[PDB]
């Protein structure tokens, strides 16, 4: 018999956006390449089968530096860890693959949807 | 506020 | 020119409730009289005026246990943080008043809204 | 997905 409002989900999500705005208790730096990006690891985890999996690990969840893959692009993560905090992807011409590719490594379904999507139509 |  | 996923927020509110129930990642405990809960600190802020100011102060953000007043009801607190974590509010006649003061002691201000109008109609 |  509850009620529910509409926009809570989303009203939580920016409040989450500012405090990784503002670095308020952020308690990860994620490292891609000469880059570094830091997060909410609850976040990350709920947004990401990767680092889902990283952080329910007994050992990694302790971690306050996760490196990855070499091959991954610092951009392509940039506009992940966007979406992550936003629930909008900023998908261009210039970046689709790298993003398609980042979203993979992440194993963020929704994402790769669309970028298969959005590259079809192209070809 | 809604009935869900 | 972003896109958006629409369940985006909500999807990750489903997961972060996944981490309350599984203890994952937990970093406070919430003393309402006899009963403890146990929360992540970001949501609590994103959620409420008096959480966002007690974790943004520079001695109380590093507290692992916070007491509240003893004119919390536990139960009514306890609706509320199932709030947080869903969007969905279990109002009923025998808890309104308790959810109401608890939601005005917390600031969540569209939680004592609806209080209101429930009261209102009622009156 | 949509045009926000
Ligand atoms: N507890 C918990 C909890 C925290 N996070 N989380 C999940 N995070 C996740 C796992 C896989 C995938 C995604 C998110 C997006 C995607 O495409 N795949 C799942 C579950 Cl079943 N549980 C949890
Ligand atoms: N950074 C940050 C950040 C984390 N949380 N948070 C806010 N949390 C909040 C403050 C007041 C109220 C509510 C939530 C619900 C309500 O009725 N009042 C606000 C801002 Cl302006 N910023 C942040
Ligand atoms: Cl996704
Ligand atoms: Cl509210």
């Amino acid at each position: 018999s509850c009620i529910q409002f509409t926009r809570h989900a989303s009203d939580v999500l920016l409040n989450l956006n500012r405090l990784r705005s503002r670095d308020i208790l952020t308690d990860v730096v994620i490292v891609v390449s000469r880059e570094q990006f830091r997060a909410h690891k609850t976040v990350l985890m709920a947004c990401s089968g990767l680092f889902y999996s990283i952080f329910t690990d007994q050992l990694k969840c302790n971690l306050s530096v996760i490196n990855l893959d070499p091959e991954i692009n610092p951009e392509g993560f940039c506009i992940l860890l966007d979406f992550m905090y936003t629930s909008r992807l900023n998908l261009r011409e210039g970046n689709i693959m790298a993003v398609m590719a980042t979203a993979m490594y992440l194993q963020m379904e929704h994402v790769v949807d669309t970028c298969r999507k959005f590259i079809k139509a192209s070809e | 506020w809604v009935i869900p």
